[PDB]
DNA sequence: TATAATGGGAGCTGTCACGGATGC
DNA sequence: GCATCCGTGAGTCGAG
């Protein structure tokens, strides 16, 4: 979910 | 980078004028099937196929090269539009 | 030694003096040698490479 | 939204010259599909346009000469690569496409900094400029290798970083 | 009926109607196909004399839109309905030979 | 030739502080309030943080993530505001022939207020490089003419003459003074900084400005 | 395969049942197993009790309820797209008060969804999960007024939609205001209505600093309880007639009515503890003996004034403290919707009781169950907290069941959510994981329950602690709330112990979250484990203490995204929680009692227990999950095997011998490679593909309906107009592709024909028809074909026909066909890989084996990771993992390394030494000395200070090996890499973000209804969005024709796009664009707004863009 | 403000 | 001609009637059986135009 | 920006600040039709003042007005730009009442209409360029030499 | 086509971020 | 002049 892509 | 790009930018007061010139020339070549080209047969841009070297299909490539030869004239109001059209149609039919 | 700032100034100066064609060639070159050399140089990371100074 | 456009995951390709990029075969076929129909009728591969399109409909109906015809279609032309979010003009750049096996778009390493793209899963979209005018604008003003400085600061934008700097320093 | 602006997803960025294809208007492929059909049909109707080509263009409606009877094309050309139907037959047949030969119009039959 | 040291020095990867966390101490940590814990994380990452140390740091971490996520939005918004308020600006002529100009100061008042001191090189470069002199400027026996596009070297020289006390401020052509309607002229603008040559007539300056101010916005704190 | 475990921390209790937060909650709400008379008043029982009796004269009261058995088993519900649910009956009785007549009947209320064994639901065939919600606890709170420094606000908060928030404040004019429903009025009035007299308020509030005078109003006592009540009603209801019974009804309903106003048990308890009083019920006041009696208001005013004065023993509240925030679990949330639906049913009942034949009414005639069913169905389908279940792997499901959301109904809008709500509060310790949260817009608003944490009956999260008395650590474990925890000094779990006694003179402890160093005499409690601080996901990261929290967050998150692999392995380095995760998720199958295994098959296992009974366990095989990943169980036992209770029978997906397997153990080298690992990109060996590492199975479901039409019926058939036997080759007699057939893009899965929409054939078609002499067919080809970029092997077909047993479809539908298509996906270029430390990257290059860096003994590495991904990321765990991995490679062993009690460098060095002996002394026995290249590398290592100069080649190679580094040869040259390279085993996973699901391209395609712009999305064969910002980008390049093309020829200029395509296929340059259709749309929508938008030429004369069509 | 309340008042007038 | 400007102003009821091709009188959409436009409805063909081309 | 180590030319900042000082407020209408307090562009007020001085009339007394980007953007002349930004209804009513014309000066307008933006290859300065080889140029020169 | 029946219910609450207009 | 109410904004893809 959002940011550079964790989730 | 496109070959000779620095000289091309050198030939104009505005880089966009270069684009317009290159593009209009490319369309002239496509419309007349290249018969109007100012390139000599040895200067013709080539493309490697499986058979062997052939004419480069890319009219923009051609235009940039012609511009590079100095054989082209450009500027505002060189000639009325319809007169240019009709003369180019007379000299090289398509 | 060549680092970030110096390489940046080289690319600027190269743009200025030799144009974008040559600067493009130069960039691709720098790319090639930089990568190829980085490979063989032997740069790695192991836990012991974080060297805690005694001073601490 | 727009026609003649695709998207995939970006992958690093250092073998590419600055002005190039890796565009998957399937992507390029669907993107240049009309040009490829025309080039197919320009050779012996198909009787006409509709025959060629019906020929390309199924995947098992696709042979070997068609990829060479496609190679001939895309010669000299450039695509647009774009990575969202598009924060300044260098978020879109023009590359000559080079057909590659697989399903991933291969991006040149130097331009990464200007796209703010890495390779931790990022994607990019491809746009095929159509007219001769469009193509001319793209190749002159929008080509990656023509844009080497920041329109913001003046300083270089495509410039060595990471592994490159490391190798030269070493 | 259900709302076209029925939200899809937990964001405001989607509407149900955004997924609904417009079947009515013709796609570029379809229109191109119709253009090439009309041009190939004109290419095959030029292999007939202007009379038989015109009778085939009046009996099928590529002229004023509608299809005329044998009495109207026979009264227009100034011939018998048997005669107008006869040149219609020979036009159709010459067209059948042209098609069996060149095979240009086969691909349009879907 | 230690890898961290190398990657740090070359500018390939890492800064002093990160490295410091890898080797030295992690450092002071912040409470959710914005207050700082009197107790510092004494461990490095190579050593291994305690449970409690890790938990203490988590506060800062969450705060920074939230800062990122909540920043992207407002940065975008600013970009769009800028694009809308400048969109009609394009380079329309070669010269508006304005006799007006601005004076870029090479010296700024010290905070001690003791005297005036030179400004930083980067800053003066930001206000000078690629600009056109609206008056004649002669220093160190070199003649910088009215109409001249200051190359980077021209700038450096101007700083050198500034240190020599021959010049305190530089008269230059600026958009703040351009009188081209619905845009700016070529001279008033300056270098197309993307090509280090004068700007081409017809380049959408406004958009480019909005984007140039926009892009690094996602890097400014909240 | 020896498994060596490290660490000295002895865990006193195991982890609780990990799905208990779901299962226990629902079981409690339903009380389905409790005999009716023994049910507690909680859950749906409480809902019934609040709803009934329904009065107005007739009266309908409630006796009991019952849940019957499910009409269909779970599997069958999954297949038929049915909800798994149980029938609900309520025993109701109708009394006519006057007649005394009593009619009693059991009425059917509809169905309620049942929770499966693993804690999830089946709603319309699809597995769903109800996410727990965090909110502000009901109760009485005191907070600082942001406007006025020395002033404070009192807030009385009930449960959500159980009544209004009431505020108490001391105004600048000194009068104390109450705010209800956004109405500010003097509290004095309400105090008068409550029965308070100036005397009682004077003696109660006297002691305070003249605040009480702001409560002094002569005009208010002058009106006694009745007039004050009517005065208040006029104040709260302008224009509504101030009738006496309306004022009483309104104020009662607003304040004293337990049916319209509810503090929770939690709100009631907390208010009690805070104001130091006792409550008779859950309302702010009562109606007793005709009048209103106080409960809350006076104590609250008393406290507020005391806090304002500065009187000691009065604090403001931290509203983010986990003592003031509680959890609504499945049970509570469902019960809330049930209560709403019941209330609607009651409005219905009273409706029908006014109307009727008043002499004959059964409970059946009165009860319409429809609104209740609607509220339940709505909750389970369209609620924000009801989420499509993540079954990607078993950890996904478990984590999903353990989620906590601050969003949803009555929850935070993300817009209202700033930093304070999203922070890690000190009270999160041991309760809600500090690591595991999304990076995007949801950060801190969606979280995960800590591993040892349990939600209590009040809804507060509690974490275990060990009691410590006089420096002695008991095996007594007490679970505390944060409020409770705040009273103690609590030692860290890693504090040294000899026996049960604290062995250090200085022990690290917490007091209200603050770190403090204390003597063992002062230690009251002690942590159970480092494990208790973190989520299940985070507890799976080994060497966590060496990873920056931000990268740990990512490893946490990405484990959720791991794809089950056909060859999946458990990690070489484990944290020790890998088995419990498999067990609690009900992934694997386990033995019930001791016994001997009778039969073993791919399809089933049969066990004979000590009872003598045969039990048969069917195995789920190649089932498709919600996310399309393959879920199948494989038998791990053989015939005749003796098994004890709880022994493994079958491994589920992502399980290797009962251990969680999210990926592969691969041999990695950490070095740059030729730019192919630049910026997080990853290089891999073809050997991985060759041995089917990172191969995963995926199943897609395609569906098609044949329905009845006004133009005639659609039909599934093999007879499809104008198709060759070639295209029909794999279709069966009925028109459905055969099991086992390979399908490729363009292929037909299900043949379908539809009667054509009435056709005006264009003259071209009439003539062409005459020319070919073939009748235009009645129907057309509507068949379902494989979409672009998809395909595989057909493993199943389902066919449901109307007029067939057990089958009833939705109206108009003649039949439904489903085709399932399975694919084996080998790792390819563009697929995303990651480790547990947050290191993630896309595979950029697949090298032939000979091209790979190799060990001197000839063994090639699997994976090349760039060291530049390390320094800036500060996640060193991956490094340690790799080192221990190295050891494990040569010793043939695996490790358990518990978080913050791990393997430490020295032990890893010993192990590495052992492995060196295996890696080298073998070579020494085989007859080979040190290689020349090794010598060169050793020379460079000596320059690097990596090895001590003067030792033999063997001693030096051992020194490097102990630093975890090895000599590596470049496969392309045969020359060594100039430095020694770190090499070892690492656990790496393939994530669900796969380039195969992503690549998409369009020439032309479908357009939208109103806009005539291309559709979005891969399934719709959409085009890419070129947004406002892309436009700005094109403008800034001054590329005007490319831009104009985007805005016209390539989108909504209809004539333009058609003409462009025609021109390109003809080899002609593209023509000049014209007006885009959406500008035309703009014009028409402005006209409908009664605005005249006119396109003018420079002469200011109108220009028609509609080409006359809109002008009469 | 609220049209229901308003009409109810206008009715409560006769 | 070339579009060089765009004007925006108030629409007089007479302008609105001039634009109009007919007054919709009935709050009816399409017939519940023939699925064709009702007479004087929101989707009438008599006002807004034919559903099929040239038919 | 300096603080965060961002090199950014003053130029762009000056372009925006330029758009901020775009407007002025009249303090005395003089011999004009304007009104005390009425706000208008500095350009237009300077053209009016030059036309009024050229007529020997009293010029307009005006005051420099600073306004932030959002207001200045909505305060544009072109209502097609103002509408597609913010407060759409407000913009559109104001304009429809004023019977406003959009001259399509900006980029936004032309983008909406789908025209060729007045920028880059679309600049009136360069788009009217023609190109011809020397052969055709000489043939046409002979045609012009004939008549 | 006819006992007589004569004023409604649901709110829903942790964000600014100000912007102008309106009020003692 | 200075408190206070109401209405309009709150980033980008991709998949739902
Ligand atoms: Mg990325
Ligand atoms: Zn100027």
């Amino acid at each position: 979910a959002x940011x550079x892509x964790x989730g | 980078a496109e070959p000779g790009i620095d000289k091309l930018f050198g030939m104009v007061d505005s880089k966009y004028r270069l684009t317009v010139v290159v593009a209009k020339r490319a369309q002239q070549l496509l419309r007349h099937g290249f018969k109007n080209t100012v390139l000599e047969p040895e200067e013709r841009p080539k493309m490697q196929t499986l058979e062997g070297l052939f004419d480069d299909p890319n009219a923009v490539t051609w235009a940039m090269k012609e511009l590079l030869t100095g054989r082209l004239v450009f500027g505002e109001n060189l000639v009325p539009e319809d007169r240019l059209q009709k003369e180019m149609e007379r000299l090289y039919p398509v | 030694p060549q680092e970030k700032n110096s390489l940046k100034d080289l690319v600027y100066q190269a743009f200025l003096r030799l144009g974008m064609e040559k600067t493009a060639r130069l960039l691709d070159a720098l790319k090639y040698y930089g990568f190829t050399f980085s490979t063989t140089s032997g740069i790695t990371i192991g836990i012991d490479d974080a060297v805690i100074p005694e001073e601490k | 939204r727009v026609d003649y456009s695709g998207r995939s995951v970006i992958v690093v390709g250092p073998q590419l010259k600055l002005h190039q990029c890796g565009l998957p075969k399937r992507m390029a076929l669907e993107l240049f599909k009309p040009f490829l129909l025309k080039k197919m009728e320009e050779k012996g591969i198909a009787p006409n346009v509709k025959a060629a399109r019906r020929m390309l409909e199924r995947q098992r109906d696709i042979k070997d000469e068609v990829w060479d015809a496609l190679e001939e279609v895309i010669h000299g032309k450039v695509v647009l690569l774009n990575r969202a979010p598009t924060l300044h003009r260098l978020g879109i750049q023009a590359f000559q496409p080079v057909l590659v096996e697989g399903q991933s778009i291969q991006l040149h390493p130097l331009v990464c900094e200007a796209f703010n793209a890495d390779f931790d899963g990022d994607q990019m979209a491809v746009h095929v400029p159509l007219s001769s005018f469009a193509q001319a604008e793209a190749r002159i003003q929008m080509l990656s290798a023509h844009n080497l400085l920041s329109p913001a600061s003046g300083e270089p934008l495509a410039k060595p970083s990471r592994d490159i700097i490391l190798g030269l320093y070493y | 009926p259900v709302s076209l602006e029925t939200p899809i997803g937990d964001e405001k960025d989607s509407f149900y109607g955004d997924f609904i294809p417009d079947e009515h208007l013709p796609s570029p492929v379809d229109a191109a196909t119709q253009s090439l059909l009309s041009e190939e049909l004109e290419k095959a109707l030029s292999k007939l004399s202007e009379r038989e080509a015109m009778v085939l263009k009046l009996r099928k409606g590529l002229i004023d839109g509608r299809e005329h009877t044998l009495e109207e094309v026979g009264a227009f050309f100034g011939v018998t309905r048997e005669r107008i139907r006869q040149i219609e037959n020979k036009a159709l047949r010459k067209l059948k030979y042209h098609e069996s030969r060149t095979r240009k119009l086969r691909d349009f039959l879907d | 030739f230690n890898p961290l040291y190398v990657m740090a020095q070359s500018g390939a990867r890492g800064n002093p502080q990160q490295i410091r966390q890898l080797c030295g101490l992690r450092g002071l940590m912040q409470k959710p309030s914005g207050e700082t814990f009197e107790v510092p994380v004494r461990s490095s990452f190579r050593e291994g943080l305690t449970v409690l140390e890790y938990f203490i740091s988590s506060h800062g971490a969450r705060k920074g993530g939230a800062d990122t996520a909540l920043r992207t939005a407002d940065s975008g918004y600013l970009t769009r505001k800028l694009v809308d308020v400048t969109h009609e600006i394009v380079v329309r002529e070669a010269d508006c022939g304005t006799t007006n100009y601005i004076s870029v100061p090479l010296f700024q008042p010290d905070e001690v207020t003791r005297s005036l001191r030179l400004r930083k090189r980067a800053d003066i470069e930001a206000g000078l490089y690629g600009r056109v002199l609206a008056r004649e400027v002669e220093v160190l026996g070199v003649r910088l003419e009215e109409g001249r596009y200051l190359s980077m070297d021209d700038v450096h020289l101007l700083i050198k003459a500034a240190e020599a006390g021959e010049i305190q401020e530089v008269p230059v052509r600026s958009p703040l003074t351009c009188q081209t309607r619905y845009g700016v002229c070529q001279k008033c603008y300056g270098y197309d900084l993307s090509m280090a040559r004068p700007v081409s007539i017809g380049e959408a300056v406004g958009i480019v400005a909005a984007q140039s101010i926009g892009e690094p916005g996602t890097q400014l704190t909240m | 395969m020896e498994i060596k475990r490290f660490g000295r921390i002895r865990e006193v209790i195991p982890l609780p049942p990990l799905t208990e937060i779901q299962v226990e909650s629902y079981r409690r709400a339903l009380q389905a197993d409790v005999p009716p008379e023994k049910r507690e008043n909680v859950g749906i029982q409480a809902a019934f009790r609040e709803t009934f009796p329904i009065e107005e004269g007739l009266v309908l009261d409630f006796l009991e309820y019952r849940l019957g058995e499910p009409p269909f088993p779970q599997d069958e519900c999954r297949e038929k797209d049915l909800t798994y649910q149980a029938p609900l009956y309520a025993r109701l009785q109708l009394i006519h008060k006057d007649t005394g007549l009593i009619k009693e009947d059991e009425v059917f209320l509809g169905h309620i969804p049942l929770m499966t064994e693993d804690g999830s639901f089946i709603i319309n065939g699809a597995d769903r999960v109800i996410v727990s919600q965090i909110h502000r606890s009901p109760g009485v709170y005191f907070t600082p007024d942001p406007a006025r420094p020395g002033r404070y606000i009192a807030s009385i908060i009930p449960l959500p939609k159980r009544g209004p928030w009431i505020d108490l404040e001391v105004e600048p004019n000194g009068v104390v205001s109450m705010k209800v429903n956004k109405r500010k009025f003097p509290l004095v009035l309400l105090l008068r209505v409550l029965g308070y007299d100036q005397e009682t308020l004077a003696r109660e509030l006297g002691a305070y600093g003249e605040l009480v005078q702001g409560l002094m109003d002569e005009s208010v006592f002058a009106m006694r309880p009745e007039e004050a009540l009517i005065r208040l009603f006029t104040l709260l209801r302008p224009g509504d007639p101030p009738k006496r019974d309306k004022a009483v009804a309104y104020v009662y309903g607003l304040i004293a009515d337990p049916r319209r106003y509810d503090l929770g048990e939690a709100g009631r308890y907390k208010a009690e503890e805070k104001l130091g009083i006792r409550l008779s019920g859950r309302t702010l006041a009562r109606f007793e003996d005709g009048e209103f009696k106080d409960e809350v208001f006076l104590p609250t005013l008393r406290y507020l004034f005391a806090l304002t004065a500065g009187v000691p023993g009065h604090e403001v509240d931290d509203i983010d403290h986990l003592g003031n925030r509680r959890i609504r679990t499945v049970g509570e949330l469902m019960t809330d919707q049930f209560r709403v639906g019941l209330a609607r049913l009651a409005r219905g009942v009273r409706e029908r009781m006014l109307m009727g034949s008043e002499d004959s009414l059964t409970p059946a005639k009165l009860v319409n169950s429809r609104p209740l069913e609607a509220a339940i169905r709505e909750f389970f389908s369209r609620s924000q907290l009801s989420q499509f279940k993540d079954e990607t792997n078993p950890l996904s499901s478990l984590r999903h069941k353990r989620r906590i959301s601050a969003l949803g109904p009555g929850g935070l809008t993300r817009e209202r959510a700033g930093f304070d709500v999203r922070d890690v509060h000190r009270t999160h310790y041991g309760r809600i994981c500090p690591v595991e949260t999304p990076e995007g817009a949801n950060i801190g608003l969606i979280t995960s329950l800590a591993a040892y944490a349990r939600v209590d009956e009040l809804g507060f999260i509690r974490t275990p602690y060990r009691r410590v008395v006089g420096g002695v650590v008991t095996d007594e474990v007490v679970y505390m709330t944060a409020t409770e925890e705040d009273r103690y000094t609590i030692a860290q779990a890693n504090t040294p112990l000899e026996g049960n006694r604290i062995a250090a003179e200085r022990v690290v402890a917490r007091r209200k979250g603050e770190p403090v160093i204390v003597s063992p005499e002062e230690v009251e409690f002690m942590d159970v484990s480092p494990k208790q601080v973190f989520s299940v996901n985070t507890n799976l990261i080994p060497f966590l203490e060496h990873d920056d929290a931000n990268r740990a967050l990512m490893g946490s998150n990405m484990q959720t995204q791991a794809v089950p692999l056909i060859r999946a392995q458990a990690p070489v380095v484990m944290t020790g929680l890998e088995e419990r995760v498999v067990r609690d998720s009900l992934a694997a199958l386990y033995a019930e009692e001791d016994g001997e295994v009778a039969k073993v098959d791919g399809n089933r296992i049969v066990v004979r227990y000590e009872d003598g009974r045969l039990v048969e366990y069917p195995l789920r095989r190649f089932y498709r999950s919600n996310q399309g990943t393959a879920l199948d169980q494989r038998p791990r036992v053989v015939v005749g095997q003796r098994v004890r209770k709880g022994d493994l029978l079958a491994d589920g997906p992502a399980s290797e011998n009962g251990f969680l397997a999210l990926g592969q153990n691969v041999l990695v080298a950490i070095m740059p490679f030729d730019g192919y690992n630049f910026e997080d990109a990853i290089v891999i060996s073809e050997e991985l593909l060759k041995r089917d590492f990172y191969t995963s199975i995926h199943i897609e479901r395609y569906e098609i309906e044949a329905r009845d039409t006004k133009l005639g019926p659609e039909r599934i058939t093999r007879d499809i107009p104008h198709l060759s036997e070639a295209a029909l080759r794999d279709l069966d007699e009925e028109g459905v592709v055969r099991i086992g057939a390979e399908v490729k893009p363009g292929d037909i899965l299900v043949g379908r024909t539809s009667f054509k929409g009435e056709s005006e054939p264009t003259p071209e078609e009439r003539l062409l028809r005459s020319i070919f002499g073939e009748k235009a067919r009645d129907v057309k080809d509507t068949s379902l074909r494989v979409p672009p970029g998809e395909g595989g092997i057909v493993v199943r077909t389902v066919r449901l026909r109307r007029g067939d047993p057990g089958v009833e479809l939705k109206p108009g539908v003649r039949e439904v066909v489903r085709v399932y298509v399975a694919q084996k996906r080998k790792l390819q270029v563009g697929d995303k890989l990651a480790n547990r430390h947050g290191n993630k990257g896309v595979v950029a290059k697949i090298l032939p084996v000979e091209d790979m860096p190799h060990l001197p003994d000839g063994t090639p590495v699997d994976v090349i990771l760039n060291p530049l991904g390390v320094p800036s990321r500060m996640n060193l765990g991956q490094i340690l993992e790799t080192h221990l991995g190295l050891a494990g490679y040569f010793l043939g062993q695996r490790y358990i390394s518990p978080i913050f009690d791990g393997a430490k460098e020295p032990e890893i060095k010993e192990l590495l030494a052992q492995a060196f002996e295996v890696y080298f002394g073998k070579r020494k026995g085989e007859g080979f000395g040190v290689d020349k290249r090794e010598v060169e590398v050793l020379r460079r290592a000596e320059k690097l200070g990596l090895v001590t100069p003067g030792k033999t080649p063997e001693e030096q190679l051992k020194e490097l090996f102990l630093q975890g580094k090895v000599v590596l040869y470049d496969g392309r040259t045969g020359e060594p890499i100039e430095g020694p390279i770190v090499v070892g085993q690492m656990f790496i996973m393939k994530l669900y973000h796969m380039v195969e699901d992503k690549m998409h391209a369009r020439s032309t395609g479908p357009y939208s209804l109103i806009t005539q712009q291309p559709l979005g999305g891969k399934a719709q064969f959409g085009g890419q969005r070129f947004g406002e910002m892309e436009v700005w980008a094109l403008e800034a390049y001054g590329a005007a024709h490319t831009l104009q093309e985007m805005l016209t020829l390539k989108s909504d200029d209809i004539e333009g796009r058609n003409a462009a395509y025609e021109a390109i296929i003809k080899g002609e340059d593209v023509p000049e664009p014209s007006v885009p259709e959406s500008f035309r749309v703009l014009v028409k929508e402005l006209q409908a707004l009664a605005l005249d938008v006119q396109t003018l030429d420079e002469k200011d004369n109108p220009v028609d863009i509609f080409e006359g069509l809109a002008s009469k | 403000s609220d049209p229901v309340r308003q009409y109810l008042h206008e009715i409560g007038q006769v | 001609k070339e579009v060089r400007k765009v004007r925006i102003a108030l629409a007089s009821p007479e302008k609105i009637r001039s634009w109009s091709y007919g007054e919709v009188e009935k709050p009816e959409t399409i017939n519940y059986r023939t699925l064709k436009p009702e007479r004087d409805g929101l989707f009438d063909e008599r006002i807004f135009g034919p559903i099929k081309d040239y038919e | 920006y300096r603080a965060q180590g961002v090199k950014l030319h003053d130029k762009h900042i000056e372009i925006v600040v330029r758009q901020m000082m775009k407007y002025v407020e009249v303090t005395d209408p003089g011999d004009s039709r304007l009104l005390e307090g009425q706000v208008l562009e500095k350009w237009d007020v300077e053209a009016l003042n030059e036309r009024l001085i050229a007529e020997g009339k009293t010029p307009v007394a005006w005051k420099p007005l600073l306004m932030g980007v959002t207001k200045s953007a909505l305060s544009t002349k072109s209502w097609l730009s103002a509408a597609s930004f913010q407060n759409t209804t407000h913009v559109l009513t104001e304009a429809a009442i004023a019977g406003k014309k959009d001259e399509l000066i900006g980029l936004k307008e032309n983008v909406i209409l789908g025209r060729l933006i007045p920028a880059g290859t679309g600049s009136d300065f360069v788009r009217f360029t023609q190109v011809v080889d020397q052969k055709t140029l000489k043939a046409i020169e002979e045609a012009r030499k004939e008549a």
